[PDB]
């Protein structure tokens, strides 16, 4: 039902902010985008840029992904990202996360046509 | 604006040779993987051969192994396809592609515009 593109958007795109507002951003957002449904996703990253800017990363620096595939792309500029890490206290279904804001280059895995991001690989 | 320009297409006799050329213009870095895909009239596009930016992680479709050779200028955005012992079956429009993985069609976001390669039967 949901496409790879769509999933990327849902899990990682939060254009409606320039940075995780409070310190309870991950808890609210992780839960509201269904990343805590079957279990607590250990780590997640949201990107606080426009869709267009993130989808343009597929045209930038071609890098190897972590799994070995070579269709990964690193952003020229640095972007506003929020690292969401699961605490120790967290336990399904009460998922607890620590919000860690940062500005780094995002590495994404791109595919399909239009050639859009389908997976968030790394931030560097 | 990155263009992928291909040349060397032609019309040849069954058993003859052709050489396909492709260079990426306007790309600041080096695409890890560059390869060739082809689409026979009506049918679906299929991968022909691919190689990475270093010596190679070369891969060939089963129909062309031993007859076609791919080559890349080490560290450059160029791909060549020497096509020997051409056969009617090889008639198709060949496409150069960059920035993907192995022969995975969906992972390639930069596509040439296509070069027709037609091989005419020996009989009549």
């Amino acid at each position: 039902k949901e496409t790879a593109a769509a999933k990327f958007e849902r899990q990682h795109m939060d254009s409606s902010t320039s940075a995780a507002s409070s310190s309870n951003y991950c808890n609210q957002m992780m839960k509201s985008r269904n990343l805590t449904k079957d279990r607590c996703k250990p780590v997640n990253t949201f990107v606080h840029e426009s869709l267009a800017d993130v989808q343009a990363v597929c045209s930038q620096k071609n890098v190897a992904c972590k799994n070995g595939q070579t269709n990964c792309y690193q952003s020229y500029s640095t972007m506003s990202i929020t690292d969401c890490r699961e605490t120790g206290s967290s336990k399904y279904p009460n998922c607890a996360y620590k919000t860690t804001q940062a500005n780094k280059h995002i590495i994404v895995a791109c595919e399909g046509n239009p050639y859009v991001p389908v997976h968030f690989d790394a931030s560097v | 604006q990155v263009q992928l320009v291909e040349s060397g297409g032609g019309l040849v006799q069954a058993g003859g040779s052709l050489r396909l050329s492709c260079a990426a213009s306007g790309y600041a870095y080096t695409y890890i993987y560059m390869g060739w895909f082809r689409q026979a009239p009506g049918k679906e596009r299929e991968g022909v051969a691919a190689m990475d930016s270093g010596g190679g992680g070369t891969l060939y479709a089963d129909s062309v192994k031993g007859r076609f050779t791919i080559s890349r200028d080490k560290g450059k955005n160029t791909v060549y396809l020497q096509m020997d012992s051409l056969k009617p079956e090889d008639t198709a429009t060949y496409y150069c592609a960059a920035g993907g993985y192995e022969l995975r069609d969906r992972t390639y976001g930069q596509w040439g515009q296509g070069t027709q390669v037609t091989v005419s039967s020996r009989g009549r």
